[PDB]
RNA sequence: UAAUGCGAUAAUACGCAUGACGGUUCAUUUUUGCCGUGUGUGGUCACGGUAAAACUUAAGAAUCGUCCA
RNA sequence: CGUUCUUCAACCAACGGAAUAAAGCUACGCUAGGGAUAACAGGCUUAUUCGCUCACAGAGUUUUAUCGACGAGCGCGGUUGGCACCUC
RNA sequence: GUUUUUACUAAUUAUAAAAAAGAAAAGCUUAACUGCAAUACAAACAAUUAAAGCAGGGGCAUUGUCGGCAAUAAUGCAUUGAAGAAAUA
RNA sequence: UAAGUCAGACGCAAAGCUACAAGGUUUCGCGUCAAAAGGAAAAAAGUCCGCCAGCGAGGCUAAGGUACAUAAA
RNA sequence: AAUAAAUAAGUUUAAUACCUUUUGCAGCAUGGACCAGCGAUUAAAUGCCGGUAAUUAGCAAAGUUAAACUAACGAAAAAUA
């Protein structure tokens, strides 16, 4: 983002940074919902952890 | 500030164990570094001896060791 | 639930929908 | 019902991200957007994923 | 998060810990009558934006005026405000002044290029923190306090409010 | 200019109060564990002993200080202790403590400060 | 300069399949297998790169 | 720390731990996490049919 | 840590650091044997006698939640690994630390090597019992029960410990005195001695301060140790039970009732004793406690009543637990036979479920049966009325 | 330090004075001072264009010293790979070695349990015996000693080779040192076809005046060989050797004492010296007694007839020592680490043959293992059961029966594990 | 830690003496603010710290005063 | 005459010090280069300058007719400056 | 430099060093040494910084310390020149 | 690699100098350009999305959009 | 920047040369009117580091030049007799 309003380089139109449109506000709402959802999932995983960890196969580990 | 022995051993016999560990540590380092990291000099001449130890200061004249007889 | 769901899908011959012996029982895939 | 493993999918690119966050993605072996990996549900893995909740989707 | 290494967590040499002034929450002390210093300062020493504690009240009077924003006020501004308050309230009014300009500021004359050291003192300023109480009054009525508030508001760059003791 | 600490298995301690002087010998295995006291003699014991036979003035007297040293020497000799290290503190400079230390050295016990 | 505190923890455990770069190691992996279960996992990871030579060697 | 020369501290610490391990045997001989480690599996969910 | 001179330099010169507290916190934070193993693996090189002593008690705490199942495998592995540290530090422990080592390893029903027990006993055998004084009351009660549970029988050890603890017996708490009393009753070389008399006397004024579990143990030990009330303990203990008969748990009520009954002091209190059992019969009654209840009721002579068929319920409870040692099964069968109730003839008899379960269990363990065991079972089977060589109806 | 970069160890004055000199021979010193197999390989690789037969002989001899340092384990991979590369140079220079160089080559390769190829081994033998051994005269005592033992260990049994070698060495036997003669005697005993030749008698006669100079290890081996070679004691060596052992019974290491003691018992010359023999064993049992020597001690004591005594339960401690070796448990105590106890070297799998022999000997001792809670033989069989459980594949019908007989003899036949 | 502590001859044999009232000095993380790092249209975000700074009600300990309600 | 050890001194203060030592003029000037760097003009900035609003104290003396201030905010790119972005 | 005593606990250009430590007072002394040194801090390199320990001759104590000074500044490579001693020719 | 480089620029976030000015200057944390095509904002080195081996009249999305210009309510 | 991608052939959409020099050039920064021919890390000796071979090299012709190599701690005991 750019907030500076001085200088000859026109990063923003005359008047400075423009306010968000309705679509932009909706876009930012959904980006935060995804982030909050990820943290909720990690809480479910921590409360339902098994006693013994599962062992997963990998060809590279097998070779070495 | 304290230094605690390896197995909380405060007996007077721990000193000899430390001495062996010091020798071992040098051997470990030389193995990791490799042969081409030389740790001793090898000149075409021998360094003089003073007071039973090795000295880096030269003598007035250079001579081969053991190449002369009495008189 | 994963074991009780893999069996149901396994008990479905989708390749038999292109064999001309088919009726309106070979496409009733979901609810038997 | 115990949770034994987690599925992590990459959503954002490496461009414009701090170098200390790219290391976490490389440890999970995620290289392309929409690529998915399966990891064991362990406390150490959950801690790492809590530092980049904005770059991935977790289920 | 705290940016330190494991050896620092155990053997730090910073035994006597003082919170930096820029972020310390302690209220400033009452102004004194010591003479102004002749030692140049740094620009940060005249600015402080952290809010006042959530327990600040009036200390001596029944009415007062507080600042809702941070600001940096010069000595000239305070003198004009003082005359305005004295004239507006009365001769028979009790006034407490809780602020004073003590931080010197430097300036260079016209026609001088950049460099060749720091300039010489020009005037003095004082930082103002949000919610800080600037003046207190006693031996007056509430309507008189409002008149004083309206008189000085046009003369200051920050929003002002009224405080009452109860 | 504080010197580094040196660990010793056997140490001698003194506790000087308003009324009595206490001496203890403690054995240690490591600085992190409590010690085991092997000798515990104070002027209170000496006063009860001498007063029956030879009248003394008070527990804090030269006669009792020498008596305490003698009793300490016997206990260490019985347990086969011949060398100890003295722990230095404020009480170690008391006149009563210094008299006891001097008597111990003359009896034959080797007391080291460092 | 320092952005994380503590000793680095264990690496995450990730399930992976054989990559095209290691298609020439399949015969070696078959030889190194010491049980039926291991051989089953080796073939499954290399499913997309199996050839007639690999199928014949597995039966042997 | 001001110098740009790479630090050798990790090398100096490894040489110390290796020397101790070589000469002084450990007290423990088992690790429970290794004892009960199960067989390697391909995944924790049933495969999706095509 | 303080540098101020004082009366106890032994406990004031100890060096305490933050790093030691960090490790101790991790041990206490562990919530399972699996977690505790990982904590010890990380700290392999930084474990000291204090840490080893605390870990043994942690195993005791962790196994308390596993009330039903036997000792888990990871607990056994931890105990074996810890013993390697005990041998290494065998001569670097304090009396307080040795006290909590034995208790921790004894609670897991583990046996210490005889050579190691001998070395650890030197804490009380050396220095003529001086180190005993350093131990506080909590240490003393663990030393008596811990070494007793290990089966350590050494006259010099027990003689020295008794002499050094005798002066402090009157001033210990009531429960601690009860613990010592139980140990004395289990050692033959301490019966009818000054130590036993002093222990009994010290308990006389402290009867009212005993906990229910310790109160029952004291009464059991006192009855065997002192058949003739020359100390007054039995009279006071019986009086407390009568006043608080219904205020104690079921297991404690059963124990006291059996002890009173075997003392030939039976009274018409069976009606009061039966009701608590039927109210709580499916719980608070392991196999050991059920046997005590059966012996007390049978010895007292209570007869099955229509309103409360206690024997019928007891037989069902016994069958549930079976579905155990053959000796316990044989002893229970004899007691049921002595009750005088039938099992076979009637279609629905009070003892039918027990014998039916007994036959099923014996069929699976026929190898363990011997000629004498078979004869004893046959006598019990004949007494109850089943001698046709056929399985029970139920 | 100050001379080298961070992390580089400072110079050793002893090594520095060797390398800094006015005389040549730099490459020989570099290979002689090598401390590991990897270091020696790097020296040879960087000096390939200047290697000569003298360098190859020293390199093969160094394999003996490196193996000695890495004791408590079998030959490691780097040693094996280094030996393989050296063999190619031996083939290249097979026609340029001298008798002394060949002697060093065989000794080094034999100490690593490396079998020289028959074609190459034949070439090396031909060099030594060429010209009827007339070149063997220009050799010192050490060269002759290494020739006899080096080839014997390899297994070279060519009659013509040994006949020519014996003929040339025969006149010099009286002038060899006691240790050199003892080595020759060992070879003669192992070669059947020389048992009754005049060479064997000449060796025994030459050793008569040199008994006092034998080292404890050579003295023990000489007594063993003389017992088998000359049961009639016509030469008198056995009488002299026995007399020295009696005089210096306590002046020899434990291993040599056990070997000599066993030889006396099998010779039916037992005397009331058991009290003197028992104390050294209990005094030093955790060390100086590997599995092989532990079996030797049991056979000698059992044959002699010593019985367990309350003060010194020798059989009880031996069972614990045997169990410790089988399990391989180590101790972190400072005294054990500084004492270089054998039990702390690690774990070494032992042949089942030794396990059967030990089990039979313990059974013949007459002590119980199972019935008592703490019996002398309890720890050994408990360890044996654990070890066998992990190596069931090696158990066959005969081995199982042999152990079963031993288990019944001691008193464990209920099909249950040992109490300990 | 009454084998204590304090003292005006201050030494310690003698003087005051361990209770009770009053005034001083030292828990649901008390829970709010605030600070740091990360992400960010400049905050409808996350975690941690304050034994660095403001902020609550106790209970106890160390002196001191006291014919005591 | 040469070498080694134990030591010191001078100018190096432009203080990593060496071609032994060692000042100026050029508007009579010459060559190689730079908008990597100045003087005129453009650009960015707006302290200063200028304008407007709030403020209505103080002069006029019923009038904010007219004159006019402490202090604060905003605007302009025409005054004195700052920077070195375009052209050597 | 090092021992003993105690109504003392400061000062530096600047500074919350330090109580088994310092300052002052009283006594004896020259380690303000000869020949070496593991291992580290720092650092482009040159140089710069701390230092356990070994041998010799000493000082004060009587088995501890001394390779200058509370600590953080008081400096200058190589060359050329000069002095004391020793070894050659 | 005994190679090249030792003229750097701006955005967000801090501090010194200037006037809490400059597309100013000196340090510092991250990113982008330099050496980076493609998409969105009007043209758009440094802002937002995203890293181009080649061809194709297949499909799903990111930032941003969904009465005309101009694809989609 | 005079072309490109398409088209029902009517047209529609995309699209500020190259070089040199720069933090940054469509540049209002530098060079070229166009075509043909000419026009810039080459040779010797020596040294260092890789690759490929010979298995010492050169003369001479049973004897001579050049190079290279040349002491470091003689440490193993594996005998079911
Ligand atoms: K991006
Ligand atoms: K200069
Ligand atoms: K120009
Ligand atoms: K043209
Ligand atoms: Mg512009
Ligand atoms: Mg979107
Ligand atoms: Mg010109
Ligand atoms: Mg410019
Ligand atoms: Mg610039
Ligand atoms: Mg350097
Ligand atoms: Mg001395
Ligand atoms: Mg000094
Ligand atoms: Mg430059
Ligand atoms: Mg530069
Ligand atoms: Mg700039
Ligand atoms: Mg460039
Ligand atoms: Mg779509
Ligand atoms: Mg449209
Ligand atoms: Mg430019
Ligand atoms: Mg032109």
């Amino acid at each position: 983002v750019v907030f500076k309003t001085t200088g000859g380089k026109a990063w923003n139109p005359p008047g400075g940074l423009k306010p968000l449109t309705n679509t932009q506000k909706r876009s930012r709402k959904e980006n935060l919902q995804i982030l909050l959802r990820n943290l909720s999932v990690l809480k479910l995983a921590a409360e339902n952890q098994p006693e013994v960890t599962v062992n997963l196969f990998s060809p590279l580990k097998f070779m070495h | 500030i304290h230094v605690v022995p390896i197995n909380d051993d405060w007996s007077p016999e721990y000193q000899k164990l430390a001495d062996e560990l010091v020798v071992r540590r040098a051997e470990v380092k030389r193995q990791i570094l490799g042969h081409h990291v030389h740790t001793e000099p090898a000149f075409h001449f021998s360094l003089p001896q003073r007071n039973g130890n090795m000295s880096w200061l030269l003598n007035s004249v250079h001579k081969f060791p053991g190449t002369t007889t009495l008189a | 639930x994963x074991x009780x769901x893999x069996x149901x899908x396994x008990x479905x011959x989708x390749x038999x929908x292109r064999x001309x012996x088919x009726x309106x029982x070979x496409x009733x895939x979901x609810x038997x | 019902e115990p949770v034994r493993s987690l599925f992590v999918t990459l959503r954002r690119s490496y461009i414009g991200k701090a170098w200390f966050h790219r290391e976490i993605l490389q440890n999970f072996r995620l290289k392309k957007i929409r690529q998915t990996v399966e990891v064991a549900n362990t406390p150490s893995a959950r801690n790492s994923l809590a530092k980049i909740p904005h770059l991935v989707t977790i289920e | 998060f705290r940016r330190r290494t494991w050896p620092a967590v155990c053997g730090s040499l910073h035994i006597w810990k003082k919170m930096p002034w820029r972020i310390d929450q302690a209220p400033p002390p009452m102004p004194d009558s010591k003479p102004l210093t002749r030692l140049r300062a740094k620009r940060y020493e005249g600015i402080k934006k952290v809010v006042m504690p959530n327990s600040t009240q009036l200390q001596f009077g029944l009415y007062g005026i507080r600042s809702m924003e941070s600001a940096r006020l010069k000595d000239n501004t305070l003198e004009a405000i003082r005359r305005t308050i004295r004239r507006k309230i009365k001769k028979t009014g009790r006034l407490w002044i809780m602020i004073r300009a003590t931080v010197p500021m430097t300036k260079k004359p016209l026609g001088i290029r950049m460099g060749k050291g720091k300039g010489s003192i020009d005037h003095y300023v004082t930082p103002i923190r949000p919610g800080q109480i600037l003046y207190e009054f006693d031996r007056i009525s509430r309507p008189i306090a409002l008149q004083a508030l309206r008189a000085i508001q046009p003369k200051l760059p920050c929003r002002l409010g009224l405080v009452e003791w109860s | 200019p504080l010197k580094p600490l040196v660990f010793r298995p056997l140490k001698l301690f003194f506790w000087a109060t308003n009324r009595h002087v206490h001496a203890k010998v403690v054995r240690f295995s490591s600085p992190f564990n409590e010690g085991v006291p092997v000798v515990d003699i104070s002027t209170f014991d000496a006063f009860n002993k001498l007063k029956g036979s030879a009248p003394v003035v008070a527990p804090r007297s030269l006669e009792c200080y020498k008596e305490v040293a003698k009793m300490v020497k016997e206990e260490t000799a019985r347990q086969n202790i011949n060398e100890v290290t003295l722990h230095l503190n404020s009480h170690a400079s008391d006149r009563g403590v210094r008299e006891v230390v001097r008597e111990l050295k003359n009896l034959g016990l080797l007391v080291k400060k460092v | 300069t320092i952005f994380n505190t503590g000793v680095p923890g264990p690496r995450p455990e990730v399930a992976q399949k054989l990559s095209t770069e290691y298609q020439g190691h399949i015969l070696r992996m078959i030889s190194l297998a010491e049980s039926a279960s291991e051989l089953d996992e080796v073939l499954w990871s290399s499913k997309k790169h199996l050839r007639p030579v690999h199928i014949a060697r597995s039966c042997l | 720390v001001r110098t740009k020369l790479p630090s050798k501290r990790p090398f100096l610490q490894t040489a110390s731990h290796l020397a101790v391990n070589s000469l002084v045997p450990s007290v423990r001989t088992n690790r429970w996490a290794d004892l009960i480690k199960g067989p390697a599996v391909r995944s924790c969910i049933p495969e999706i049919p095509e | 840590n303080t540098g101020v001179p004082g009366p106890r330099p032994e406990v004031a010169q100890k060096l305490s650091t933050e790093y030691q507290g960090h490790i101790l916190r991790m041990i206490s934070l562990a919530e399972s044997a699996s977690e505790l193993d990982e904590v010890l693996w990380s700290s392999k090189k930084h474990l000291r006698p204090v840490h080893i002593a605390r870990s043994c008690l942690k195993l005791e705490y962790l196994r308390t939640k596993e009330k039903g199942r036997e000792v888990s495998e990871p607990i056994k592995n931890l105990a074996s690994e810890l013993e390697n540290y005990v041998e290494l530090y065998s001569t670097k422990f304090t009396i307080g630390q040795v006290s909590q080592l034995v208790r921790g390893l004894s609670s897991i029903r583990r046996n210490i090597q005889p050579d190691l027990l001998l070395k650890l006993a030197a804490v009380v055998v050396a220095d003529d019992g001086r180190q005993v004084q350093l131990a506080n009351e909590m240490d003393c009660r663990d030393l008596f029960f811990g070494f007793f549970s290990q089966g350590f029988d050494n006259e010099l050890f027990w003689k020295r410990l008794s002499e050094s603890v005798l002066p402090r017996l009157p001033y210990f708490n009531a429960d601690v005195v009860s613990t010592v009393l139980r140990v004395v009753s289990g050692l033959r070389f301490l019966h009818n001695t000054e130590f036993a008399h002093a222990t009994m006397t010290a308990l006389v004024p402290k009867v009212g301060d005993l906990s229910p579990a310790r109160l029952a143990d004291a009464f059991f030990s006192a009855s065997l140790l002192d058949p003739t009330d020359v100390s007054g303990l039995n009279a006071k203990l019986e009086e407390r039970f009568l006043r608080e008969f219904t205020s104690f748990p079921i297991k404690d009520t059963v124990t006291m009732f059996q002890t009173v009954t075997v003392r030939r002091h039976s009274t018409p209190e069976l009606a009061a004793q039966v009701a608590p059992l039927v109210a709580a019969q499916a719980h608070q009654l392991p196999v050991r406690h059920l046997r005590r209840a059966l012996e007390g009721m049978v010895t007292a002579g209570w007869k099955d009543t229509a309103e409360i068929p206690l024997y019928a319920i007891l037989a069902k409870q016994a069958a549930r637990l079976v579905l155990t040692p053959v000796q316990l099964l044989r002893q229970l069968a004899r007691i049921f036979a002595n009750t005088g109730l039938k099992a076979g003839p009637g279609a629905n008899q009070p003892l039918a479920p027990y014998f039916a379960a007994l036959q099923r269990e014996l069929e699976g363990r026929l190898a363990e049966l011997d000629e004498q065991v078979t004869d004893d079972f046959a006598e019990s089977f004949k007494k109850v009325g089943i001698a046709e060589g056929a399985r029970v109806q139920i």
